[PDB]
This record gives structure tokens, sequence and C-alpha cells, in this order.
């Protein structure tokens, strides 16, 4: 923000920030971990074979 | 026959604009202020006598 006039749409409130926050924590980090980690299990167990 | 054979064709131009700097950043003029000092001294000068 220029720091010596106040705005509401070259800032919008403090809530864009809290959602910008919340979708990245909540979304796309997890569905990547998801698939990250299915794709992990792929590669180190193969398919449809049961270690000890 | 005075307008006989004259073409006009635009060039160019040139844009006058200023910077809002909300922010400021800019130099500009100085004030500030200076002292001179002198001084003025007092001889003496050949005297009058009387005998």
């Amino acid at each position: 923000k220029p720091a010596m006039v106040e705005d509401d749409k070259t800032y919008p409130r403090l809530e864009a920030l809290t959602t910008a926050y919340r979708i990245q924590q909540m979304r796309n980090n997890a569905v990547t971990t998801l698939l990250n980690r299915a794709d992990t299990l792929k590669s180190y167990l193969g398919v449809g074979v049961p270690h000890p | 026959a005075a307008l006989s054979g004259l073409t006009v064709t635009g060039v160019g131009y040139s844009l006058e604009a200023r910077l809002t700097n909300i922010n400021q950043l800019e130099m500009g003029l100085l004030i500030d202020s200076d002292v001179q000092k002198q001084g003025f001294m007092i001889p003496t000068l050949p005297p009058l006598v009387i005998v």
C-alpha cells in the first residue's frame, strides 16, 4: 500500500489475505501431498504385492 | 496558384506529464543559513602640539 493514503480498491480488506491463506493451506498443498503419497506408494510397493 | 503543390504531413509529438509521487521520491531546493563575520578596528592619528 502507499502509506499516506488508505484504500479499499488497491487494497481489499484483510479478509482477502485470510481467504488466500485458507485456500492455499487447505486445498492445493493438501491435494499435492495426497497425490505424491499415492505416487510414492506406487513406486515403492508395486501393485497387488503385500509386504511383511 | 499560391497553394499549388503544397503537401502537409504530421511527423510527431511530445507529451507533458508529471509523476505524482504519492509516496514522495524527489530532490529539490535546499534552504540553509550562513553567517559572515567581519570586524572593523580603529587606529590612532598623528598629534597636534602646543609649546
